[PDB]
């Protein structure tokens, strides 16, 4: 399981550039793929999505008509074609693996990312900017504009952790399911439009920015981020 | 010969008690048997 | 429905596509079951479960040799059964006849035709010519048997081997004619250890079997 | 010359011991019990996609996932509520006769005329289902397999023996001998201490897993035994045979209780199962349908009549809200 | 009096239709096409036969401009179905394996679609011309007068199918004669030849007289009184062979004989 991104560099406004991602260590043809963007002072943003069989494609409302996403299964690469670049497009770009079936974990592995330099929606709200704080209990909250609980019994809330110098890592999916490889110190709960995350005992490795994401409707939206400072 | 001798040494009970136990179990859990619209998942 | 359920539906549709794709290749191969006793020469007629493949005129065949009361149930979709008998060992022909009756009258095989090979003819010819052992020692009714007037011996054959061959073939054909009532047919053949034509005979018999099925499907018979 | 008479004397001792306990029958104590009435069940789902006869089926413990096996060489995992397919698993051999689902939900097993039990891992980081181990050692075909946990499995074969395996090393730790004919069916007790096996000698035995010894032997059928189910409280058998009869056995009275038969049934029985409470006994027949029996009265409460060929598979969920059946017409149906 | 033949036609078409649905266990590729033939024959019986009897009763008119078109449409459909069966039987005997591989519902749907697509072409202009030219459909009193249709559509409706069917019959008989030279395997291949002879000669006898008279009545003028009197009796033979085709193609398989005995 390894995902490596390439491309990047410096371009002038009005130009174009193409990114690529090389996949190895897994059945590339069975997964759907996402591109997610991070700006220095904005947080995370979702850009585009391509299905495993190239059936369906979605785009963000700020990139329709300018970005094109493509897949090449026999060579295990993805491409994102960008034209008419603007100053707002300067950011870090990540490649994300996803698979959908009953009981799956759809946001489990993130790549490393590359840099590009130029020159109705459900609102997720987080509000504390920094929580000062080993061995203490910490609780982090998120709140949504619309209920995330669907009639089939599932509620679509996701939690991520970004350590300094590292890519985001999945912790909890569908509000309570602890992701593989994560110690049992993490737990989560909530109902309706209010959610909380609990860490029973802090260590030196629990420092970073925590994010919430909803997965009911496209476009996908993220919160502002809560920083935990030990 | 050995197997028959081993089988011969069983502490047996009456049929009436063994059957009464089956009836009692059937009656005890009757309310939880959904084969015997808002609740049906199908 | 949720976006995740739509993705699951797409996965299911692709799985259905790939299941449909594989079925098309399977239907192009004909499957055969091989039964027979030891010393009968099963392994040479076309030369847990042993398998072999061969092709005649662009039609593929797949033949299975297992190793009988229970595993026989799963072979009721095969085109034909191949049954091989040693015709040069008088002591053990009654065993072959009883086994043939047990296969012919099996309730799970009531629609499957049988291709019957009577093997090792040269040893029968040598033994009948030598005269050191007689059929009448084991089959008393042979003393009263006469070769039918419509017999077609191979030219040059002594008219004491034709009588033996036709008696032996009669003994097997008589069982098949007592039951079945037209739903399935027996196809006798004489062979030997050195013959190579055996592949063509199976092809012709299978074509006949499929023709009978097609005639019955069209309300002609 | 001396030992056959001793065996006959011991058999007579056992026969006389059993007769002394028959002070009553089910047909008399149930005279005060109301009938279940008429039971109607209707098709709620139809599962399509197999191209060949279905031989095996098994439910999971969460009551939504289902595994089935057929002669097209593929093993399928179903979502019963939506009919979506979850996985499709190729087999190395198409002559498959049994399958099973791990109680933890991580593994699936199968086998057949290749004399091998194969174990598949459903949860990998690469996203594929892979083969974890092949268990070899039987000399006949493999007829039934069930998990006790992630590392222990029991198999029954056509060479008259049963075995208990250690999945980590692939070695056989206990062999169970004592039958004279092919072994067809197993059923594992809820407390995972004992199991019961039927065979082609028209007898059934109770085995002790921890020691490897036969504890009791039951008789009465006139032909091959094809299916066994194990009553929920741990004290009873339900067995079916090719002579068109079902029988109920008790492990504490050590003799037969009730016989399930009817004059109009002249075909064999392929499958036997109970509901949660034990009041209904479900059975598959060669008459292309399935009957619903009253376990305490030997009446007929209903029938399921939706298949176009033999019924080969039958099962009930852990929550009791559904029944699944499978046939040689390549369809599965969910009843409620 | 003659109305009895309508009742028998409707009853036999219903029996053929029902014996496929209820009885089940009947392969679509060959048993669904008989249902389409039965439906075409029943529609002939309901839209065509009852109204010519009216004219027989009055010896006059009333109808005509669309009744003619409907008659042409449904008789054409029946003939096309018979031709399709003949070609399919020939292909099924000479090439058994490829036929077995090809069989699917995607042949039955194609065959029904093509037969009905050809069936409607010949009847479309019948009201188009008649409603703009009274003389074309009333002469002196309902009869299609115009040679421009009698001498053009008749070859497509009858004369090409006859050639195809006779060629198919000869080839199929030859093939069955050759195969038997290689016992029940031999006896079953003779009953088929008997059946094919029966069907081909029934078709030929019931349909030929009308079309020969119909061509002579146009190109050989010949006393028209005799030709019209002969047409008043020949066209009813073509009608009758709509309650016979659903039977002679059916009551040879014991499954259908038992189904008909138990159902009726
Ligand atoms: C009378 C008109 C309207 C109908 C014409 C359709 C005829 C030509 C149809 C009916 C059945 C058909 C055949 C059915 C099966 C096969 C086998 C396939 O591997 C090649 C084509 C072939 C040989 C088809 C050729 C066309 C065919 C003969
Ligand atoms: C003149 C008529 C009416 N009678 C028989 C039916 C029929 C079929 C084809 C054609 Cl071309 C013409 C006709």
């Amino acid at each position: 399981v390894q995902l490596v991104e390439s491309g990047g560099g410096l371009v002038q406004p009005g130009g174009s550039r193409k990114l690529s991602c090389s996949a190895s260590g897994f059945a590339f043809s069975s997964f759907g793929m996402h591109w997610v963007r991070q700006a220095p002072e904005k947080g995370l943003e979702w850009v585009a999505y391509i299905s495993s069989g190239s059936g369906t494609i979605y785009y963000a409302d700020t990139v329709k008509g300018r970005f094109t996403i493509s897949r090449d299964d026999p060579k295990n690469t993805l491409f994102l074609q960008m034209t008419s670049l603007r100053s707002e497009d300067t950011a870090m770009y990540y490649c994300v693996r996803s698979i959908y079936y009953y009981g799956s974990s759809p946001f489990d592995f993130w790549g490393q990312g590359t840099t590009l330099t130029v020159s109705s929606d459900i609102v997720m709200t987080q509000a504390t900017s920094s929580v000062p704080v080993p061995g203490e209990s910490v609780s982090i909250s998120c709140r949504s504009s619309k209920s995330l609980l669907h009639s089939n019994g599932n509620t679509y809330l996701y939690w991520f952790l970004q350590r300094p110098g590292q890519s985001p890592q999945l912790l909890i999916y569908r509000m309570s399911n602890l992701a593989s490889g994560v110690p049992d110190r993490f737990s989560g709960s909530g109902s309706g439009t209010a959610f909380t995350l609990t860490i029973s005992r802090l260590e030196a490795e629990d420092v970073g920015v925590y994010y919430c994401m909803q997965h009911l409707e496209y476009p996908l939206t993220f919160g502002a981020g809560t920083k935990l400072e030990l | 010969v050995e197997q028959l001798k081993m089988e011969a040494n069983i502490d047996r009970i009456k049929v009436s008690k063994a059957a009464a136990d089956l009836m009692a179990y059937c009656e005890a859990h009757a309310k939880e048997d959904p084969l015997l619209a808002s609740e049906n998942p199908f | 429905v949720s976006a995740e359920d739509k993705a699951a539906a797409e996965r299911s549709k692709m799985i259905d596509k790939n299941l449909r794709e594989d079925g098309e290749k399977a239907r192009r191969t004909l499957r055969l079951l091989l039964l027979g006793a030891d010393n009968s020469g099963k392994s040479t007629i076309v030369k847990g479960i042993f398998e072999t493949k061969f092709q005649v005129d662009k039609v593929n065949f797949h033949m299975f040799d297992v190793g009988r009361r229970k595993w026989i149930q799963c072979f009721n979709d095969v085109t034909a059964i191949i049954f091989v008998v040693d015709s040069s060992d008088y002591n053990r022909l009654q065993e072959a006849l009883n086994d043939f009756k047990s296969i012919w009258n099996n309730r799970w095989l009531r629609t499957i035709s049988v291709i019957l090979f009577l093997n090792k003819q040269d040893l029968l010819a040598e033994k009948v010519l030598a005269g050191k052992s007689k059929i009448e020692d084991y089959f008393p009714e042979f003393a009263r048997y006469t070769t039918p007037e419509d017999a077609t011996p191979e030219p040059g054959e002594d008219p004491r081997v034709t009588r033996a061959k036709y008696f032996i073939r009669k003994e097997f054909v008589d069982i098949s004619t007592a039951s079945g009532d037209g739903r399935h047919i027996c196809y006798p053949h004489f062979t030997c250890a050195v013959d190579t034509e055996n592949a063509r005979r199976i092809f012709n018999d299978c074509k006949d079997i499929i023709l009978q099925m097609n005639l019955r499907e069209y309300n002609l018979v | 010359d001396q030992l056959r008479q001793e065996a006959e004397q011991l058999k007579n001792q056992i026969r006389d011991a059993r007769k002394a306990c028959a002070d009553a029958t089910l047909s008399q104590i149930t005279n005060n019990i109301d009938p279940v009435g008429r039971i109607q069940m209707r098709t709620r789902r139809t599962l399509r996609g197999h191209l060949a006869k279905i031989y095996a089926m098994h439910w999971g413990t969460d009551s939504r996932l289902l595994v089935s096996a057929s002669q097209d060489g593929k093993l399928i995992i179903w979502d019963s509520y939506t009919t979506n397919k979850v996985h499709a698993i190729p087999l190395r051999s198409s002559w498959v006769m049994t399958c099973a689902y791990a109680p933890s939900g991580n593994y699936v097993a199968c086998g057949g005329l290749d004399n091998i039990c194969s174990i598949y891992n459903l949860k990998t980081r690469e996203g594929n289902v892979r083969v974890s181990r092949e268990l070899a050692g039987h000399t006949g075909y493999l007829s039934c397999c069930r998990f006790l946990d992630d590392n222990q499995i029991v198999t029954s074969s056509g060479d008259t023996t049963c075995a208990l395996w250690d999945i980590e090393t692939g070695q056989q730790t206990t062999t169970f001998t004592g039958h004279t004919g092919d072994v067809m069916s197993l059923s594992l007790a809820p407390d995972t201490r004992l199991f019961v096996s039927g065979a082609c000698d028209a007898s059934a035995k109770l085995w002790d897993v921890r020691e490897g010894m036969c504890r009791q032997t039951f008789t009465g059928h006139e032909s091959d035994i094809n299916a066994i189910c194990f009553f929920p409280n741990g004290n009873a058998f339900a067995t079916g045979s090719d002579d068109a009869t079902c029988r109920l056995f008790d492990l504490r009275a050590d003799q037969e209780l009730m016989t399930y038969s009817h004059d109009n049934i002249i075909c064999g029985i392929t499958s036997v199962s109970f509901s949660k409470s034990g009041r209904l006994l479900l059975a598959g027949y060669d008459d292309f349908n399935c009957n619903v029996w009253d376990a305490l009265k030997a009446d007929r409460a209903g029938v399921l009549a939706g298949h176009d060929n033999r019924v080969s598979c039958l099962g009930v969920t852990d929550d009791g809200m559904a029944v699944a059946t499978g046939s040689w017409d390549s369809f599965l149906k969910i009843w409620n | 009096s003659i109305v009895i033949i309508i009742i028998m036609t409707i009853g036999g078409n219903i029996l053929v239709i029902m014996a496929v649905s209820m009885e089940k266990k009947l392969h679509n590729a060959t048993n669904y096409f008989l249902m389409s033939l039965a439906i075409a024959d029943m529609l002939v019986g309901l839209l065509v036969m009852p109204l010519s009897l009216l004219a027989i009763l009055y010896d006059y008119v009333w109808l005509c401009p669309v009744w003619i078109s409907l008659d042409v449409l449904f008789s054409t459909a029946s003939i096309m179905h018979l031709c399709a069966i003949s070609l399919d039987r020939y292909v099924a005997i000479r090439n058994p394996i490829e036929h077995s591989r090809f069989n699917s519902r995607t042949k039955a749907i194609m065959k029904i679609a093509i037969v009905w697509a050809i069936s409607i072409g010949v009847s479309v202009p019948i009201p188009v011309i008649g409603l703009r030219d009274e003389e074309k459909v009333f002469v002196n009193t309902c009869v299609l007068n115009d040679p421009n249709f009698v001498l053009i559509g008749s070859f497509v409706a009858f004369f090409i199918p006859l050639t195809i069917m006779v060629i198919t019959y000869c080839l199929t008989i030859y093939v069955l004669r050759r195969q038997a030279l290689m016992m029940q395997a031999i006896n079953n291949e003779r009953k088929a030849s008997k059946v094919l002879g029966i069907v081909f000669f029934v078709f030929l006898i019931m349909w030929c007289p009308f079309f020969i008279t119909n061509i002579l009545s146009v190109l050989c003028e010949c006393n028209q009184k005799l030709m019209e009197k002969l047409l008043n009796v020949f066209v009813w033979i073509g009608y009758v062979c709509s309650g016979i085709n659903p039977l002679v193609y059916t009551l040879f398989n014991k499954i259908y004989r038992r189904a008909f005995s138990n159902y009726l």
